[PDB]
């Protein structure tokens, strides 16, 4: 750990957002100065609503590696060191990471396709986290060394739950599709979250990484819902800059989603 | 230099001022009294002390106001939403600036206790008291930190409960329906406007797409006032491919252009069956059809119709013709038939 290659891992991350931007925005005026498609278009559509017998299939398989990939994330994080460098066939969490990643790519590959316009859909939300995801499974791949990073993110993943189960049909009434849109929002969040500031808590300070806080991410979990109900013990609390920065904007929107999503699931 | 202009900005408020009295008891100009004479004083002196610079941060209220004379701000959301903002930053900052300058300098005539608090460490602690979270990693130690303390709780606690849930919903979320649909080449589509239920549509939509009929590629546009609910926005989803739903009013010229009238097969009026007053009913889908005939005389109009004694109005439009293609579906006509 004598030299961190953390902005390695971010650069990149960076670069194929800015790189798939500026593509898209290329082709646009590569077509302005220059049938499949369409009928793919049609076809990928189709697919990512499960519409057909193979769309349901994908609709599941979605959500069956959406909850995996969260979950080796939970092992991933147990660590005590944020970076280290092993080899990629030592360690078999690796292999499986990069199996569930590479699915996310094709998939975000139909689903770009299905997109009807490409510029707001390399802007979108989900997108977003497929940009701060796989790419960095790469990079650490070449690199042979693997950090932390920002695998939180693919707790956000959570929120398109109730889209998969309105897909399939499974939620009908008005009310069942109320409550899992709130139940899957506060936890996103609060999963999420709790990452960033075991992220920041764990990694320290930036351009000196001296005053690194030693949390574990589940004790992150319960530090938060502390927080969001606005206890606050202070038995557990936020050291770095960088982490209570991240507390700053988090009291002004995490409390309200607290303050009405709970009240409104008991009810 | 900058406060050298706030003193001349002073004087032209001062002769602006209808009655000189309460102007100098107004808000801004006590701001004016405890910032420019400090800094000519330690000119003076040769020596700097931090004061009451915090106060400095009260002239954030003022931006709205700033924002209204030049015309940027218009609506009355957003007015609202630029005071509630500006209020609570200003005061957020300013208590954070008490605190840093009351904790720091240590009680008075002893200046013994000083308890070393960085200013941003007290903006972090202001957050947190006015969340009532209350970590206790940092806390006020001096008496004049704690008596100060005591006066916010009693204010600066109400303050946050009152615009963080007012700011949140102002805000609200963006328009989940809205925009142009999107033009294709070699593309059929109709417009359907009127009753748009979720008992409606789904029951047009069966019956439109059913696979006993022949297999056409014509997708369905509705357009509705309101949004749709949860029920309609779940069937919506399932026929994503096929059925497009934009938010607007077939009366509006500039709607008509979004789902695009004009290049329509056909446009379709669904009428409300349960309604208390056929005649009322009747009557706003008749303009219907006027405002689409406004819009374009050559689009093919299909309309439900409640009572055969206002089918003559729409015979006597000029643009209606039965030749090519526009139909009236009368229910009381096909019903007692
Ligand atoms: C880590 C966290 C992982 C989970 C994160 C996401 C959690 C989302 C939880 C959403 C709960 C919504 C419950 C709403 C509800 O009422 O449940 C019901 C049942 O719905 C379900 O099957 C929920 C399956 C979700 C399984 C996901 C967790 C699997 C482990 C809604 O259906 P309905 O009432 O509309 O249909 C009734 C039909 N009959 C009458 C025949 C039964
Ligand atoms: C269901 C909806 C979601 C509910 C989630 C509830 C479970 C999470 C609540 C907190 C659980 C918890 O704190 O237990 C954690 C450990 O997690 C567990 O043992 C099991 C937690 C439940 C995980 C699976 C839930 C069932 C599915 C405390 O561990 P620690 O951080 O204190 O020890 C390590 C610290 N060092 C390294 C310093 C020694
Ligand atoms: C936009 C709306 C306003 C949002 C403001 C959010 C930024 C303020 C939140 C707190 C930031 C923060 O705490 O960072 C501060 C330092 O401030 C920063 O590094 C940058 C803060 C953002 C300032 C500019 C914001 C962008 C414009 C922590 O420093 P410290 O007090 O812990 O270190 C000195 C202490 N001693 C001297 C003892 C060593
Ligand atoms: C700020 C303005 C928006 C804040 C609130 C957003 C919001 O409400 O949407 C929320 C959803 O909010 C979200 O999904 C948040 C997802 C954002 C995830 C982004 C992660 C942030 C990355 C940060 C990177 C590290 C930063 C480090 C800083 C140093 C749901 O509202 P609701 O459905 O419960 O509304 C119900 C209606 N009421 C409230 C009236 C009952
Ligand atoms: C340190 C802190 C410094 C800032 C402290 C003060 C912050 C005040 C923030 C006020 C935000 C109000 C937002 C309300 C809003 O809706 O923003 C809009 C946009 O208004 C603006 O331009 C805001 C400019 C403020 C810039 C100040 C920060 C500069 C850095 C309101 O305008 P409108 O919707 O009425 O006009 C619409 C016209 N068309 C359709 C053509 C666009
Ligand atoms: C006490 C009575 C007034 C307290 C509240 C004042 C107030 O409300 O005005 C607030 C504005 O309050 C302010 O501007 C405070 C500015 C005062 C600044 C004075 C600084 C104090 C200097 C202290 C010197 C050091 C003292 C040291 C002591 C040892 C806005 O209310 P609203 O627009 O959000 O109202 C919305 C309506 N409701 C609330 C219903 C949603
Ligand atoms: C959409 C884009 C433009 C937003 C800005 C890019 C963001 C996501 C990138 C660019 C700079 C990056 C940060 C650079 C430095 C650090 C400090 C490190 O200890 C933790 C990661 C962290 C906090 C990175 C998080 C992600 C980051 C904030
Ligand atoms: C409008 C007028 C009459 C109100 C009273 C004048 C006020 C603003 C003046 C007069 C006495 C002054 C205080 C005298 C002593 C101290 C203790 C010192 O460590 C911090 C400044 C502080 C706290 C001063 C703050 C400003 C002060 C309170
Ligand atoms: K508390
Ligand atoms: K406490
Ligand atoms: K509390
Ligand atoms: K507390």
């Amino acid at each position: 750990l004598k030299v961190r290659k953390y902005w390695c891992f971010l650069l990149s991350s960076i670069f194929t957002f800015l790189a798939g931007l500026l593509v898209v925005l290329l082709w646009r005026a590569f077509a302005f100065v220059c049938t499949f498609m369409t009928e793919a278009k049609d076809w990928a559509g189709e697919l990512i609503s499960g519409q057909t017998t193979t769309g349901r299939i994908l609709v599941v398989l979605v959500f069956i590696l959406s909850i995996a990939s969260l979950i080796i994330y939970f092992v991933d994080a147990s660590s005590e060191e944020v970076e280290r460098c092993q080899k990629w066939s030592n360690n078999i969490t690796q292999q499986i990471d990069l199996a569930f990643n590479i699915f996310f790519m094709v998939y975000f590959f139909i689903r770009f396709i299905a997109a009807s316009d490409k510029l707001w859909f390399m802007l979108e939300m989900y997108s977003f986290v497929d940009y701060f995801t796989i790419p960095p499974s790469f990079v650490s791949i070449y690199l042979d060394r693997t950090w932390i990073g920002l695998r939180f993110l693919r707790a956000l993943r959570l929120m398109t739950v109730p889209d998969i189960l309105q897909y399939l049909n499974v939620l009908k009434t008005s009310s069942s599709i109320r409550l899992a849109q709130l139940v899957s929002i506060f936890i996103s969040v609060w999963l999420t979250a709790a990452g960033i500031i075991h992220l920041l808590e764990n990694s320290g300070d930036p351009l000196d990484f001296d005053n690194a806080h030693r949390l574990s991410y589940w004790t992150c979990v319960y530090f938060l819902i502390v927080t969001m109900s606005t206890v606050g013990y202070g038995d557990v609390y936020c050291e770095t800059v960088l982490g209570r920065t991240f507390l700053v904007f988090f009291l002004l929107v995490g409390l309200a989603i607290f303050a009405s999503c709970i009240p409104e699931i008991i009810d | 230099a900058f406060n050298i202009f706030f003193m001349v900005y002073f004087f032209i408020r001062f002769i602006a001022a209808s009655d000189k009295l309460w102007f100098m008891l107004e808000m801004y100009s006590f701001v004016d009294y405890f910032t420019i004479p400090p800094s000519f004083v330690s000119i003076y002196l040769d020596r700097t002390w931090i004061g009451l610079r915090f106060l400095r941060a009260l002239r954030l209220m003022t931006v709205p106001d700033i924002l209204q004379y030049l015309n940027v701000l218009k609506t009355s959301s957003s007015i609202r939403l630029a005071q509630l903002v500006s209020i609570f930053i200003s005061v957020w900052l300013t208590a954070a600036g008490i605190i840093h300058l009351l904790e720091n300098s240590g009680d008075p005539l002893d200046f013994d206790n000083a308890h070393r608090l960085s200013y941003w460490t007290c903006v972090y602690f202001l957050i947190v008291t006015m969340s009532t979270v209350g970590y206790g990693d940092v806390y006020c130690e001096t008496v004049l930190g704690r008596t100060f303390l005591v006066f916010f709780l009693l204010v600066g606690l109400a303050i946050f409960a009152s615009c963080i849930p007012e700011i949140i919903d102002l805000i609200g979320t963006r328009a989940k329906y809205g925009g142009t649909l999107k033009n294709e080449k070699g593309r059929r589509h109709i417009v359907v406007c009127g009753h748009i239920t979720y008992e409606s549509v789904s029951h047009f939509l069966k019956d439109f797409l059913h696979e006993d009929r022949e297999d056409v590629d014509v997708e369905v546009v509705f357009l509705h006032r309101k949004p749709p609910d949860l029920e309609l926005e779940g069937l919506f989803k399932r026929h994503f491919t096929t059925v497009e739903f934009f938010q607007g009013t077939i009366m509006n010229p500039i709607d008509l252009q979004r789902v695009k009238v004009h290049e329509a097969d056909a446009c379709l009026v669904l009428a409300n069956k349960y309604c208390q007053d056929p005649d009322a009913e009747d009557a706003a889908n008749i303009m219907r059809v006027i405002s689409i005939k406004n819009y374009s005389d050559d689009i093919r109009v299909i309309i439900q119709l409640m009572q055969y004694h206002n089918k003559a109005y729409l015979l006597n439009i000029p643009s209606w013709d039965w030749k090519q293609g526009d139909d009236v579906i009368c229910l009381a006509e096909l019903k007692l038939g």
